């Protein structure tokens, strides 16, 4: 879920704001 | 095998800072 898109291409603060509870 | 592991250590520190109050869920896979 986590690792593939965001370790191959850079995730942004608004995009990781979605992987919050 | 290592860059995936090293990057998850930075990914979980940015998650922690952006979610803040709501906490978060970290799972590697899926
Ligand atoms: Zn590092």
């Amino acid at each position: 879920g986590i690792v593939e898109q965001c370790c191959t291409s850079i995730c942004s603060l608004y995009q990781l704001e979605n992987y919050c509870n | 095998f290592v860059n995936q592991h090293l990057c998850g250590s930075h990914l979980v520190e940015a998650l922690y800072l952006v979610c803040g109050e709501r906490g978060f869920f970290y799972t590697p896979k899926a």
